[PDB]
């Protein structure tokens, strides 16, 4: 199952 | 920006039996960047009919694909593995070496 | 016994300001089982894996809108990090980014990964207390303070220690047959004279699952490295596994050196020895 939050750079 | 050579092995499958239907790999890894041109000859020829894996990386973050098509092989027929990279001055040729 | 969860994500601007590439791929252990390559022209999360396919719309419906989420912040990323580096969009650059869970024999969580590479060298990695990053460079301390003040740590936390290991558990189940499994590999040894006076013993590991594999060479017992060559484990393509070492020996000697397999299919470690 995949991360279900946006992190970003 | 670090860039990495591929390392290529062109193998088949299973052991290879003249007349007798197999799979012809072309395995390049530990390279980057990712964008790689990988054909696969007969006799010198590149096969047009030629599947791949999905781009995948390891620890180091270096890049491998499996170049591989369905393939008979025979006694005359020679098979090599054709591969270009930002990292080599001219493409390099890998000959499948059955009998290692 | 232990096994892992693990998402590859590349995402590659090409020469120019054209689309970028976007490839993420799922494993379990050493299978493949999700693929989106926008390289492909993928609309959905694909199985790769018979037992995912089981799987219902409302996972892949889930899964799609998580992938093409995850494409979205690849596409920042290219730009955030041309802005750090002051680069130009006329080159091509590379993001990497690696999560996923280990769980033990007991099939509890043993470790979580979330880190980052950019232009083929480390860029940002989440440590194993899940709490702090490791900054490669200055410009991933911005990305650090960034995700140090949103705490990135502590949602990450969350789903490496629960949902990454309770879902690894799930597939492990459901696609029992094929990762619950081990294949020995099948070996055996070959003899090519390269002069009168030399010989290549070359040790053969065909058909194995999983990928990891040890060929060592002994010499009247003793470990040998001189004149031994070991090529990278290789896929077969039918989810197995290749490798071979060699080792070139005075002619007559053959006999003296004895190849080692240790895999985790086979009862006990193996010893081959050339045979006239």
């Amino acid at each position: 199952l995949l991360l279900g939050i946006g992190i970003l750079v | 920006m670090i860039q990495r050579t591929p390392k290529i092995q062109v193998y088949s499958r299973h052991p290879a039996e003249n007349g007798k239907s197999n799979f012809l790999n072309c395995y390049v890894s530990g390279f980057h960047p990712s964008d790689i041109e990988v054909d696969l000859l007969k006799n010198g020829e590149r096969i047009e009919k030629v599947e791949h894996s999905d781009l995948s990386f390891s620890k180091d973050w270096s890049f491998y694909l499996l170049y591989y098509t369905e393939f008979t092989p025979t006694e005359k027929d020679e098979y090599a593995c054709r591969v270009n990279h930002v990292t080599l001055s001219q493409p390099k040729i890998v000959k499948w070496d059955r009998d290692m | 016994g232990s096994h892992s969860m693990r998402y590859f994500f590349t995402s590659v601007s090409r020469p120019g300001r054209g689309e970028p590439r976007f490839i993420a791929v799922g494993y379990v252990d050493d299978t493949q089982f999700v693929r989106f390559d926008s390289d492909a022209a993928s609309q959905r999360m694909e199985p790769r894996a018979p037992w995912i396919e089981q799987e219902g719309p409302e996972y892949w419906d889930g899964e799609t809108r998580k992938v093409k989420a995850h494409s979205q912040t690849h596409r920042v990323d290219l730009g955030t990090l041309r802005g750090y580096y002051n680069q130009s969009e006329a080159g091509s650059h590379t993001v990497q980014r690696m999560y996923g869970c280990d769980v033990g024999s007991d099939w509890r969580f043993l470790r979580g990964y979330h880190q980052y590479a950019y232009d083929g060298k480390d860029y940002i990695a989440l440590k194993e207390d899940l709490r702090s990053w490791t900054a490669a460079d200055m410009a991933a301390q911005t990305t650090k303070h960034k995700w140090e003040a949103a705490h990135v740590a502590e949602q990450l936390r969350a789903y490496l220690e629960g949902t990454c290991v309770e879902w690894l558990r799930r597939y492990l189940e459901n696609g029992k047959e094929t990762l619950q499994r081990t294949d020995a590999p099948k070996t055996h040894m070959t003899h090519h004279a390269v002069s009168d006076h030399e010989a290549t013993l070359r040790c053969w590991a065909l058909s194995f699952y999983p990928a990891e594999i040890t060929l060592t060479w002994q010499r009247d017992g003793e470990d040998q490295t001189q004149d031994t060559e070991l090529v990278e484990t290789r896929p077969a393509g039918d989810g197995t596994f290749q490798k071979w070492a060699a080792v070139v020996v005075p002619s007559g000697q053959e006999q003296r050196y004895t190849c080692h397999v240790q895999h985790e299919g086979l009862p006990k470690p193996l010893t081959l020895r050339w045979e006239p």
